Order: C-alpha cells, then structure tokens, then sequence
C-alpha cells in the first residue's frame, strides 16, 4: 500500500499483475523469504535490498 | 538493528626509509695548453729549401 502510495506521487504506475498468484519479498535471484519467520530470524539488517 | 564489530590491534604498515645523498661534483674544464705551430712550419720550409 505505501510502495503504490509513494509510487503514485512519483508519477510512477503502482504494482499491478494478473492471474492466478500471490504478491511476496523476493531477493535478487528471485527467491521468496519465509512468510512466517521474523527479519530477525533470517539474515536481514539495515542496508539490505529486497 | 545491526552486525557487531570488534577492531583488532592495528595490523604493521609498509616502513618507510629515508636517504641521506651526496652529489658528485661536475669536471672541471681543461685550460688551455698551447703548441708552438709556426715554428714546425717554418721548419719544413727551410729543410725544404735545402
């Protein structure tokens, strides 16, 4: 909701897809972190990129 | 939230070495020593003339 918010203000088209799927944090190769585990739990600190 | 860091003692850097050095002193220009050319051409004349 913020990303499309700031998005907007931009000027820039919100995140939008179609079909059958699921909207998740992605690394760089594409892999999606674990949806029920704390940032804390995985390898995340300040600076990263998602 | 953040990873910890310890600094360790200082690793050695590269040690510099000064130079103390002295010049060569430049040549000294030759003087001017000087043959008599008037007498040896005289003396061909005469032996010459003979």
């Amino acid at each position: 909701k913020v990303v499309n918010s700031r998005l907007r203000e931009l000027g820039e088209a919100p995140l939008e897809a179609t079909g059958r799927g699921r909207w998740a944090l992605c690394l760089v190769d594409g892999a999606p972190l674990r949806a029920t585990q704390s940032l804390t739990e995985q390898d995340v600190y300040d600076g990263d990129r998602l | 939230m953040k990873r910890g860091f310890a600094r360790p003692t200082p690793e050695k850097p590269p040690v510099i070495k000064p130079e103390n050095i002295v010049l060569s002193t430049p040549l000294s220009i030759p003087p001017p020593e000087g043959k008599p050319w008037w007498l040896i051409v005289v003396g061909v004349v005469v032996v010459g003339l003979l």
